[PDB]
């Protein structure tokens, strides 16, 4: 099972651009439909952007989002999730 | 613990081992391995002594300053003993004599000075005691010593049930008088090495295991005792009626009882520190 | 006739430290903060360099503070945040760096002591 | 002024005349030469030129520096060629003293000054020993201070003062060993440099 | 001057409790084997952690990471922040935005529910370096403290 | 009880309010048998099977990289945004304000000496305390 | 063959442990190679972590026979990178001690050389010598030997009264104990044979090996730094300085013993002419202030504290000083960081130049003259080993 | 990146130096167990020299190499010629230094040291 | 001002003393712990109070340049002596 989601990117670099773009716009429709889900978005700067996941019994997977698009962190997200 | 006595250091000369050790018989063959090595990781040794004190002397450079503390005692005197014990938190009997003399036979050194030590530990409050007796002790040994060191590893239970009671086989090293016996003149020995008893006494100290158990000390081999005197004279290039008896006793095998290795000691070959030993002076088959 | 080398300068094996001293160290570069006790700033002029500090324990006999760390009281300077990080590397030792602290430029007028408006105008000389 | 050293403005200017007239000479090795308050003359030059030099002021009928008075190295740490070479020369002829530094690092060695002077031989193991630069061509360079199998070069900055191993006798292996250092008393470092600035006259530039 | 409260009252021995129900020193394997045999017999939300105010982040993670071995996410601290909303999940949620400096800039300050003189001495004294010195204006929502 | 080691007595990494990541230096060893905290709980994972992914300073600090990456850029203020997400989740749950009046914990000086374990063992807060309230 | 020397005569000696390798073919000494550093104590390193005060003791126990002359050396070094002067009683008094730390160690240098030789009976009679002059040094500082009285920027304490009278009444006696040194040994065919053209050192070798003192004035060179690079009051005395023909053991002995003679002669003129004054430099930002001042007015009180904690600051700066000590040529190569504590400090020691001769001073000589050899350079393993 | 060499103007030349130290020294081992009477045996006399040598074997600077060589050549000299004593030899061995502890266990239980 | 613990081990004018449990006594079996019975501040306690005119003292602890450096003990308060920060003499304005 997931227990837990991190997104980091930068808050300035084009890489991750697509990252803040998801944010803007999805970020708050994502926590409606996952209340009880923490997704810990942390920004640093001149961080490669990355999606970790957190399953059951400490065990994490990480995906780069470097240059995505929203869409394309949209489906990273989508296949997390699920 | 005692603030004082909590570790501190690397394990070094100035170092704080937290061991506070009163060792009687520290004047011996076993007791200088034992003060060494007590003294190589700043452990506190008190030391009675019943000898002249230039004969303690060559113990002085053991310990740090104030590490190493000398003090009469006598064998028949309770007080001396109290004095000693009192502020240890363990005591390490090493006292005997391979003959017997006009005012110490070896009930005396066996039996009545054992009891004594292992009765004011106790009274004294000490935690840990660890009394040698031997692997061939039995009440049944042609041997007066041997006869002695049964009786006395008896009463020492009974009055310190938590002793750690040391049976090893006859030891040798540079100051022994076994290879050094032979080199200066049916049975099987398995003579063990002086620095594995030492390592062993040391862990026994420190391993909470071996509190109220019995170890049997032996080397790796055994050897025709016909064999063992060949290879001494060969490496060399080459007494008492009692100590005939002993070194004719072939050394019991106690498979019940833990060894060196149960305390983390590696049993050292004979034939590795033979030369060692018998330099000074200028391989067997063993028994499966 | 000169020969090329492009390995990085390193002289650990060559320097009789134990590797103890080398691989577990952690060497901090900073430039010592002003002693708040006092306004002299002279002290504040160059880089330094030290290691972790280590054990120290109370010797039995005395209460003296005792050590068996041999980089306790080394303490090396160096004229640039540069020099210092160059001497770390080719010596083996993981580092730390720590930006200088520079006292901001502050704005003084003894005139504002007596401000009509404001209340920079002290009730006390 | 009773308590003021006296000024020697003779001997500064000699020196610095006879300062130029090296540098002249050797143009291919010098690269400073100075003169200080208290009039010594030091020729600053490339480690290349040691031998030429040396020899020059040696043989040299203006010079004749004919004494070796001390060979010895100065570790510091935050220039790129850590050791600096000190060879103290006097001149009896001339009633005269001069001093010629260079430099080096850990790997790059110092031809050695043996052919020049023969006192330098031993001055020369020293610093090998001492702070362990490599003089090139040396008759006979090892140890001559430090104990045998001595490892490290004790006059490095960065060599802890009281080392890294004592030593002891040891009963069980009925000989002196060799242990990592531990100290009843650690050595206690003090702090002693005043917050404020002593002598402006050397202040460097921000 | 509370470093004093560092050599008064110190825990230096591990302890488990005896026969008696009472805490007796002990060694770190003989202690660590007891919390041990617990963790490897608990799991899920029967095992939880609270964090105090003085914890280390090295620490928060080591056992943020135990607990998890354990599928246990009930990893707590004492001082409470709503998690309604967005909760932890933005940092601005939960920060000082602006930067203690940042107040320096500030042209007006509302303080709502707190007392920060005592609660954080030097960001207190920063607002009154800029109430001194850029003419601040400071207004406060709860008690009238001074 | 597992004891552990105090601010003065390891390298520890702490945020300040504004984010801010700093790390204390040790000055003095833990007394006693006193451990580094993060060692006791690695420690622990070991004996208990679950060892750790880490065993020195620079390695729980790599982990602490992978969890929050500004904990680990010391000295700096990253800086965070999305103010209007946050506020438009917080005006999802409409919670009702009480009527109690906001009365902070410390009112006086005397409530500022002792807050917390190290403060409350310190005979010098102790002795102010005394002093401000005779 | 090869033969290894023992550390030390089996007598009581006091000049350190060597051990001495030797290539023997026969009775001739083909190689040797002395082993140093048994007596090597990282003096050097411990400095830099001294202040310019607390450095001055290491000086007593380098050449330690001639404790006040290395004091005498390391004060002028710190003196000339201050730029301050000490005053000239101080000066004086340095000079007149110089010459009697002098006969201290030539004392030492000449019985214990005839002592290794065989010649035991001069020993005695000339430390009684040494005994009485142990008395002076104690008078003034309160040691027999490492006095520490010597410091930067003039002497610790003023002499007591009547030392100098005391000073007087030895010296007065001092030639006739010379005279029966040389009624043993001088004109002693055994002497002779032992020291005459053994360990023969051209001048211009002496040169080049980096040789001073009586090792330099034995083979003819005319040089001595008390008349050639006067410090303190040299060159208000007047002496001569002995000068060798033959270049060997002999003639540097003779030149050793005429020193001798001639530090009593410099001795006499101190007496004269000690002038009064204060005894150290009057500036209490380096030498401290005195102990009534110190308690009594406040500038003198922080000076005094911040003499004894810190210590003076020295200008940056490095120089080459050199004395004529009685061993010859004695220099430190001192470098200042600015700070209070000196940043390097070089020693130059004449016995090292000195003993790395031996080899090519003992070729063609046997067993029995290394001991000669050894003797005539006048080696103490404190200033070579460091 | 234009420096001075000491012996060997590159790895292949520095590493035909590290061979000849090598051949001297295995060879000499034999003797040095007779000649200072060592309770060790030729086979361990020999692995010591191979742990040493293993222990540089990631250099890859000529100029480092070469003195890793001069260094050694200067101790087998000190070695032949007999002017180390047998603590000088057996210091290789550390006979008398406790076994300290690798792991992290081990280390945590004795103190605070990593 | 000596006094002996329950041990019967005395206590030094520092207040050191081993406890009951603390190993580090055994270096005192069949010997001594020296301890200086002359307690200075028993001792300075029997010094009488110096009554004194003026406003302003100075004490340099007697003997001249043998005693402390020279201080000034402002004597204006009535509740207290002035206590010398050097030697301890006591001081009161009459
Ligand atoms: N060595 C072996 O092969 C074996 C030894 N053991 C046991 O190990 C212990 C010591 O071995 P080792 O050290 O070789 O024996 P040692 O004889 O070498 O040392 C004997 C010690 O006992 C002391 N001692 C002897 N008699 C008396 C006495 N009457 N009163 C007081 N002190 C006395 C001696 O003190 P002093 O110096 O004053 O005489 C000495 O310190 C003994 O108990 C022995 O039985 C057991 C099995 C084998
Ligand atoms: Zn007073």
């Amino acid at each position: 099972g997931l227990r837990e989601i991190r997104i980091h990117l930068c808050q300035r670099s084009p890489g991750s651009q697509g990252v803040r773009d998801f944010i803007e716009k999805r970020y708050v429709e994502l926590k409606k439909a996952n209340p009880d889900l923490p997704i810990l978005i942390r920004e640093c700067s001149d961080v490669q952007p990355k999606l970790w996941a957190r399953y059951a019994f400490g065990q994490e997977k990480n995906v780069s989002l470097n240059n995505f698009s929203a869409d394309q962190v949209t489906r990273a997200l989508e296949n997390v999730l699920s | 613990l005692h603030h004082a006595v909590i570790p501190h250091g690397k394990g070094g000369r100035s170092s704080v081992s937290g061991i506070v050790a009163t060792v009687f018989g520290a004047t011996g063959f076993l007791g200088r391995y034992v003060v060494n090595h007590l003294g190589r990781m700043g452990s506190q040794v008190i030391v009675p002594h019943r000898c002249e004190p230039y004969d303690t002397m060559h113990l002085r450079p053991m310990g740090d300053l104030g590490q190493i503390i000398f003090m009469d005692w006598n064998g028949r005197d309770k007080d001396s003993i109290r004095r000693a014990v009192e502020h240890s938190s363990v005591v390490i009997n090493l006292v005997g004599r391979e003959w017997e003399t006009q005012n110490f036979d070896f009930e005396d050194v066996f039996v009545k000075i054992p009891q004594a030590i292992a009765q004011v530990s106790k009274e004294a409050g000490v935690e840990k005691f660890i009394h040698i007796s031997h692997l061939n002790a039995d009440i049944k040994s042609s041997s007066k010593y041997l006869r002695s060191k049964a009786v006395g590893e008896k009463e020492v239970r009974e009055t310190f049930p938590e002793a750690t009671i040391i049976k090893p086989a006859e030891i040798f090293g540079r100051e022994d008088r076994f290879l050094n016996y032979f080199a200066n003149i049916k049975t099987v020995k398995q003579p063990v090495y002086i620095v594995d008893v030492t390592k062993g006494i040391i862990n026994a100290i420190k391993d909470p295991d071996a509190r109220g158990k019995t170890f049997a000390f032996v080397g790796p081999s055994r050897y025709l005792l016909f064999d063992l005197v060949q290879y001494v004279f060969a490496v060399a290039h080459r007494t008492t009626r009692d100590k005939v008896e002993r070194i004719h006793t072939t050394d019991k095998i106690l498979p019940h009882l833990p060894g060196l290795e149960d305390l983390g000691v590696e049993a050292t070959p004979l034939e590795l520190k033979a030369i060692e030993v018998l330099r000074r002076h200028r391989p067997a088959k063993t028994i499966p | 006739q000169l020969i090329t080398v492009d390995e990085k300068l390193d002289i650990t094996t060559i320097t009789g430290v134990p590797e103890e001293h080398i691989k577990t160290r952690k060497a901090r570069i900073f430039v010592p903060a002003r002693n708040n006790m006092q306004s002299g700033v002279n002290n504040t002029k160059k880089w330094k360099m030290e290691f972790d500090t280590r054990e120290r324990w109370e010797n039995p006999l005395m209460g003296w503070a005792s050590t068996a760390d041999p980089l306790s009281n080394l303490v090396l300077t160096f004229s640039t945040k540069e020099d210092a990080v160059a001497f770390a590397e080719k010596n083996g030792w993981s580092y730390d760096v720590e930006e200088r602290k520079v006292p901001k430029p502050k704005s003084k007028s003894y005139g504002a002591n007596f401000s009509w408006n404001k209340r920079t105008r002290v009730s006390t000389k | 002024r009773p308590t003021v050293r006296p000024r020697n403005d003779v001997a500064h200017k000699q020196l610095s005349a006879f300062g130029e007239y090296v540098a002249e000479i050797l143009p291919k090795y010098v690269q400073q030469v100075q003169v200080s308050c208290f009039n010594e003359l030091e020729i600053c030059i490339h480690p290349d030129g040691v031998i030429p030099v040396l020899t020059f002021l040696r043989d040299h009928s203006n010079a004749q520096f004919k004494s070796l008075a001390d060979l010895t190295a100065v570790d510091i740490p935050t220039r790129q060629n850590r050791f600096e070479i000190v060879y103290n020369l006097l001149s009896l002829r001339f009633n005269s003293r001069i001093r010629v530094k260079t430099y080096t690092d850990e790997l790059t060695p110092i031809e050695s000054s043996v052919p020049v002077y023969k006192a330098a031989n031993w001055y020369e193991r020293e610093i090998w020993d001492m702070f362990g630069v490599f003089f090139a061509n040396h008759p006979d360079l090892r140890r001559i201070l430090t104990d045998y199998g001595f490892e490290g070069h004790p006059f490095r900055k960065d060599f802890p003062l009281s080392g890294y191993v004592e030593l002891r006798y040891d009963d069980e292996v009925k000989r002196v060993v060799a242990e990592p250092v531990e100290l009843a008393q650690e050595f206690r470092k003090f702090d002693l440099n005043s917050p404020w600035e002593a002598f402006p006259a050397y202040r460097q530039p921000p | 001057f509370a470093y004093d409260g560092l050599k008064r009252q110190r825990l230096t021995e591990p302890m488990v409790r005896n026969e008696k129900g009472l805490l007796t020193h002990t060694t770190w394997e003989d202690a660590l084997s007891r919390v041990a045999g617990m963790l490897q017999s608990f799991q899920g939300n029967d095992v939880a952690a609270i964090a105090g105010g003085l914890v280390d982040a090295e620490a928060l993670i080591a056992l943020k990471d135990l607990l998890n071995r354990v599928d246990s996410d009930t990893l707590c601290t004492e001082e409470v922040f709503p998690t309604a909303g967005a909760g932890t999940d933005l940092r601005s949620n939960y920060l000082l935005n602006t930067t203690i400096a940042g107040v320096e800039e500030a042209d007006v300050v509302l303080l709502v529910g707190t007392n920060p003189r005592f609660e954080a001495p030097l960001f207190n004294a920063r607002i009154r370096k800029s109430w001194l010195h850029n003419d601040l204006k400071v207004a406060l929502i709860g008690s009238p403290v001074d | 009880i597992l004891p552990g080691a105090a601010y003065t007595e390891k390298s520890a990494t702490y945020v300040n309010t504004e984010g801010r990541a700093q790390q204390t230096k040790v000055a003095v060893t833990p007394p006693g048998l006193a451990r580094e905290d993060w060692k006791i709980i690695r420690a622990l994972s070991e004996i208990a099977g679950m060892t750790l992914p880490y065993d020195t300073l620079d390695q729980v600090r790599n982990r602490l990289e992978e969890v929050s990456p500004n904990l680990v850029r010391y000295d700096d203020v990253e800086g965070a945004n999305y103010f209007q997400q946050a506020s438009e989740l917080s005006k999802l749950v409409n919670q009702q304000l009480l009527a109690d009046p906001l009365v902070p914990p410390q009112l006086t000086i005397k409530d500022f000496y002792m807050t917390d374990s190290i403060s409350r063992a310190s005979q010098t807060m102790a002795k102010c305390v005394k002093a401000v309230t005779e | 063959s090869n033969l290894t020397l023992n550390f030390g005569p089996q007598h009581p000696a006091a000049h350190g442990v060597l051990r001495l390798v030797m290539e023997l073919s026969g009775e001739m000494v083909r190689k040797c190679d002395p082993h140093i550093g048994l007596l090597h104590r990282g003096t050097e390193k411990l400095i830099e972590y001294k202040t310019y005060l607390q450095a001055l003791p290491y000086f007593d126990r380098l050449d330690y026979v001639s404790m006040m002359c290395n004091e005498q050396a390391y004060s002028l070094a710190v003196e000339k990178l201050l730029n301050i002067r000490p005053p000239p009683r101080a000066q004086w008094i340095r000079v007149l001690f110089g010459e009697i730390t002098r006969l201290l160690n030539h004392i030492m240098a000449v019985t214990t050389h005839a002592l290794d030789i065989g010649a035991m009976t001069p020993f005695f009679w000339m430390f009684e010598e040494r005994e009485k002059m142990f008395e002076f040094y104690e008078r003034v500082s309160g040691a027999r030997m490492h006095a520490a009285y010597v410091r930067p920027g003039g002497v610790h304490q003023d002499l007591p009264l009547g030392l100098m009278d005391d000073i007087y009444e030895f010296s007065k006696n001092f030639s006739l104990r010379i005279d029966e040194l040389e009624e043993m040994l001088t004109n002693n065919r055994i002497w002779r044979n032992r020291t005459v053209d053994i360990g023969i050192v051209t001048a211009e070798d002496a040169l080049n090996y980096g040789f001073s003192g009586v090792m330099l004035r034995g083979s003819g060179i005319q040089w001595d730094l008390r008349k050639t690079q006067p410090y303190d009051v040299y060159d208000q005395v007047e002496f001569d300085v002995p000068i060798g023909s033959r270049g060997d053991c002999y003639d540097r002995y003779l030149c050793r013993v005429e020193e001798m003679r001639q530090s009593i002669r410099i001795i006499s003129q101190c007496l004269n002419k000690m002038p009064p004054g204060e005894i150290k430099v009057d500036d209490a930002k380096v030498s401290p202030p005195k102990r009534a001042e110190m308690k009594t007015s406040m500038e003198s009180l922080i000076h005094h504290f911040k003499l004894y904690t810190e210590g003076y600051q020295v200008p940056p700066g490095a120089t080459y000083t050199a004395i004529e000590a009685p061993k010859g040529e004695f220099g430190v190569y001192l470098v200042s960081d600015g700070s209070s504590r000196p940043y390097r400090c070089k020693i130059k020691a004449p016995g090292f130049a000195h003993l790395a001769g031996l080899d090519k001073m003992s070729k063609g000589h046997m067993l029995a003259d290394v001991v000669a050899i050894i003797g005539t350079q006048d080696i103490v393993f404190g200033e070579v080993d460091r | 990146t234009s420096v001075k060499p000491i012996f060997s103007r590159d790895m292949n030349e520095a590493k035909r130096r590290v061979r000849e130290l090598y051949r001297a020294w295995y060879r000499e081992v034999p003797n040095t167990v007779h000649l200072f009477q060592l309770d060790i045996s030729v086979k361990q006399g020999r692995d010591k020299v191979r742990e040493m040598f293993k222990k540089n074997a990631h250099i890859t600077d000529p100029r480092v190499v070469d003195l890793l060589v001069i260094k050694g050549k200067m101790e087998l000299e000190e070695t032949i010629k007999v002017w180390k004593q047998r603590t000088h030899v057996m210091r290789f061995f550390h006979e008398t230094e406790a076994p300290r502890p690798k792991d992290f266990l081990s280390k945590f239980y004795v103190g605070h040291d990593p | 001002g000596v006094r002996t613990s329950p041990t019967g081990e005395k206590v030094t004018h520092t207040g050191q003393v081993y406890d009951d449990g603390d190993y580090r006594k055994v270096r005192f079996v069949g010997r001594q712990k020296e301890v200086n019975e002359n307690f200075a501040i028993d001792l300075i306690a029997e010094q009488p109070v110096s009554q004194v005119g003026s406003r302003v003292i100075s004490c340099d602890g007697g003997g001249g340049a043998l005693g402390h450096p020279r201080v000034y003990i402002n004597l204006d308060k009535e509740t207290k002596t002035g206590t010398c920060g050097y030697c301890g003499l006591q001081f009161r304005q009459q």
